[PDB]
RNA sequence: GCCGGGGUAGUCUAGGGGCUAGGCAGCGGACUGCAGAUCCGCCUUACGUGGGUUCAAAUCCCACCCCCGGCUCCA
């Protein structure tokens, strides 16, 4: 995957919105787990769930620019 | 890749901040290209570059929770010439025993004349220019690689590319970053 | 599971709006768009106070001196906007009952702040009303003398540097020179100028300058700047007696949180964009020259030396009276094409600005309006 | 203009996320994620949602009317300016916030202090002493314009029975302003139960909003003088200067409001955190100042053991700041060892333990 | 936290955009065992970290971290 392959396309606004909302939701962990930010298994699953779902929204965005 | 497979680990906050900043930068496109948000080829490259660099940072975060990512690909035998040593440094941390050299600027000197400002600062650069062109040898001379790539991070590097392999063959860019 | 006594989920209709789905043409909005540098700063500084410890690093001290040089004034103080800056000088310089002499194009907050400072107000009139509505700056002398001859005192001279109805620029130096030899303090309302075009306070011989962060310095509301000469420092920065450090007109406030952070963050972007003020005028004049072709008459001084445009738009009346949407039609036709910022129901006039827009967005807006008035007979 | 702009390009480095902040003034201003999303929607700008919000605040505080402000101190000055005649006396407690004195002086009013039921170590206010101070002033011919109680002070974090002062003010015919900074948004508040005529609140101190915002709640009785309008612009309220509240602080305030309504119902849990910190730190020789037990999260400690360490450490009094910094804890003033103030409001219980164990390990390793 | 000094390879000290710093109880090899000179490489990615400027940064810019001195007892 290279950005140089990017093709003309439309930005899916809502899909972008969902992506950044998820990182906002994940931002909580940076507060609640400060200062050492060490997560346990339950916290890890809850947190990474947010990160991964963000990446799926980002991929859908990249889909509209010729990426698959 | 499933979240259920996530394992105990530490959040890299600096990696998380780089990720969220990249989306914040990308948010400008939702303003500047409103209402239709249609992007042309150059805008698409610039925008997707942000999204993709963000997804990479997210992947480094996920790596701390057991998830694994296959880390580009690099031939560790080849020699890699580079102008910056920020690029040099970056190469040596992604892979330490990986062998690279720093020319510290443009190499040839009417190559240097191609960028500008005259000029017996140049034959003042007499040693330097060739000091890069000496030292490149001191690496190639004894390890001497199969083939020798030159990494390109902007257009003035490809000029260094041309001179380097007037002399010794092979090009690269971005594919290992 | 809500704690029901009253509705609470109507509050998460805040969660998604239409802020990125539209071009906003509202002139009070154009100069307050946040650059990415400031948005990043917001992410770092959401929460409550931002006080690591009023001489702060968080470089507020350094920012206040830099914003002073930028305006070529002796001193500066952070405010909750241009409103508060006016009220502060009206409250700490004038004595109650004094007269404030201001132009007839003055922003309503100049009137309201005067009433709050229990001051009287006299208006300097037009050099010409319709259609330019240009202020007679020389008329400041006659009003003052008119008032001094009647035993009334004039505590403050005020000039709206660019009014918010027509967007007319004014030669501040002239009112400054009148104020100098007539020995009356001069406040230049640089809401709508500071952060768009360059402004030299000393050259216009201004004693005070108020700036609006959210209007014209790409910052979040509410913030602003009050700049002033060393001569009036003692009264502006007058301290509480029980608390020797806290300044009374500030309410001692560590002028707090998010807006001042965005103001410091947007500052380099602002400094660079006033050097390019001519490019925004070019966008502005392109709009005026182009919409006149379909029957929009630019009001105010021609040509525009500011981005705020007020058009007389008879053709929009002509269409409103024949369409079922009946005056809402223009607002609905704009939203349908992803444009807002114009008041619904109004067709006799419109106010707009394309300040800060990309040139592609400028063309889009212009073509949009043309196709509206074309398609709608 | 020959100035280096590089200083403003990396403000991207406030350390709220990599440090635990124990500073009381900031504990209740931490944004929930619902507010952060709202900020993303309104970085720049967007009023019926505001008017409905004010109606809700009025009910939530059980008051007739409410108006948005740039903070608690602005709310104070608004009342003093619109209600009191110049020269009047405001009567307030000796634990009053400096902004109360300053707002009074700005409204060119006079100030009389109600004193202490007891000083060391609780520094409690003699609330019935309000009748005395009022009497003594009225007997001297001075008129009292305003009665002011700081519901919870910002020095010791004492809670005060506002209803007692309310009844006093009711039977001497004097308007009562309750300074509910440090209180509204933390604990439930019933304004008319305490018979308050006015309530000020700090959005950014105790209502999980971005600075600067606040609330001024008032009775229908004084609505005409508070919401009085300009003669030239009858729609515009003079004391508000026409505002027209826009920008992020009022957005965060509204977006955080359901979270705030929720968290006052769980105020006891935060007290439980607070009392846990007191009991534990007293074992290492800290002494809690103020009324006991805590009925607010703001703790002031007398810390003799810290000061004794300071006299033998090369870093002197700043040793404690460093040691906390090494373990990711801040919000306590540098160099001060005779006293410290702190709150663990809103922290996770795990973070509360971490703070306590860190402090214990400080004093033990540093003798 | 504030004001100064500082951080350069196993540590020692220079240099203030480009001249590939140089000296050791540090370790191998250049006959053997004792003692001194050279070639070397050696942990090699030398410049506390992350950004920025530049064709090029130890060097200039911003921010942050650690070591040494010092100074403060609430608004």
């Amino acid at each position: 995957i290279s950005y140089k392959d990017a093709k003309p396309g439309k930005i899916d606004v809502n899909e972008f919105k969902k992506a950044i909302y998820l990182l906002i939701e994940a931002d909580d962990f940076l507060y609640k787990k400060a200062p050492k930010h060490e997560l346990n298994e339950e916290e890890a699953k809850e947190f990474c769930k947010l990160i991964i779902k963000c990446q799926e929204h980002l991929n859908k965005i990249l889909a509209n620019f010729g990426f698959e | 890749i499933s979240y259920k497979d996530a394992k105990p680990g530490k959040i890299d906050v600096n990696e998380f901040k780089k990720a969220i900043y990249l989306l914040i930068e990308a948010d400008d496109f939702l303003y500047k290209k409103a209402p239709k948000h249609e992007l042309n080829e150059e805008e698409a490259k610039e925008f997707c570059k942000l999204i993709i660099k963000c997804q990479e940072h997210l992947n480094k975060i996920l790596a701390n929770f057991g998830f694994e990512f296959e880390e580009k690909e690099i031939d560790e035998g080849a020699l890699y010439i580079v102008s910056n040593k920020k690029l040099f440094k970056k190469l040596k941390n992604k892979n330490p025993n990986l062998k690279v050299v720093c020319t510290e600027g443009m190499l040839d000197i009417e190559d240097m004349r191609a960028i500008g400002v005259p000029e017996k600062a140049l034959e003042g650069l007499k040693k330097k220019v060739e000091i890069a062109r000496k030292n490149v040898e001191r690496f190639i001379e004894k390890y001497k690689p199969e083939k020798i790539f030159v990494v390109v991070e902007d257009d003035k590097d490809e000029l260094l590319y041309l001179r380097a392999k007037n002399l010794y063959n092979a090009e690269k860019l971005d594919a290992d970053e | 599971v809500i704690t029901l006594d009253i509705n609470l989920d109507k509050y998460k209709n805040l969660t998604r709006s239409l802020t990125r789905e539209f071009i906003n043409l509202n002139p009070i909005q154009r100069g307050g768009i946040l650059p990415k540098e400031a948005k990043k700063a917001v992410y770092e500084y959401w929460d409550g106070y931002s006080v690591c410890d009023e001489v702060t690093c968080p470089p507020i001290k350094d920012f206040l001196e830099d914003i002073a040089k930028f305006l070529n004034m002796d001193c500066a103080r952070p405010t909750h906007g241009a409103r508060e800056g006016k009220f502060i000088v009206m409250h700490a310089i004038c004595k109650e009952g004094d007269y404030v002499v201001l132009d007839k194009n003055a922003h309503y907050t100049s009137y309201v702040a005067a009433e709050r400072a229990k001051l009287n107000v006299a208006e300097v009139g037009y050099e010409e009303e319709y259609p330019t509505y240009k202020i007679n700056l020389e008329g400041y002398k006659e009003v003052i003398d008119n008032l001094e001859d009647k035993g009334k005192n004039v505590g403050l001279i005020l000039l709206t540097h660019v009014d918010g109805e027509y967007g007319n620029l004014n030669d501040a130096k002239k009112v400054g020179k009148i104020a100098k030899e007539k020995g009356i303090p001069f406040l230049l309302n640089c809401a709508y100028t500071v952060g768009r075009m360059p402004v030299n306070g000393k050259e216009v011989k201004a004693d005070f300058i108020v700036a609006s962060g959210h209007k014209s310095m790409a910052a979040s509301a509410p913030c602003g700047i009050l700049a002033f000469s060393e001569e009036f420092s003692d009264k502006i920065t007058k301290t509480s007696e029980k608390f020797p450090v806290k300044e009374i007109e500030m309410l001692g406030c560590t002028s707090r949180g998010l807006p001042i952070v965005t103001l410091m963050a947007s500052f380099p972007h602002v400094v660079e964009r006033v050097k390019k003020w001519d490019e925004e005028l070019k966008k502005t004049r392109y709009v005026v020259d182009e919409l006149e072709k379909i029957g929009f008459k630019q009001l105010g001084i021609k040509p525009k030396e500011h981005d705020l445009i007020k058009f007389e738009t008879p053709v929009l009346d002509e269409i409103a009276k024949k369409d079922k949407r009946r005056g809402f039609f223009f607002y609905d036709e704009l939203k349908k094409r992803g444009i807002g910022g114009i008041r619904a129901g109004v067709t006799k006039e419109i106010k707009m600005s394309v300040y800060g827009l990309e040139w592609e967005q400028v063309e889009y807006v212009v073509n949009a309006i043309k196709e509206i008035v074309e398609s709608c007979k």
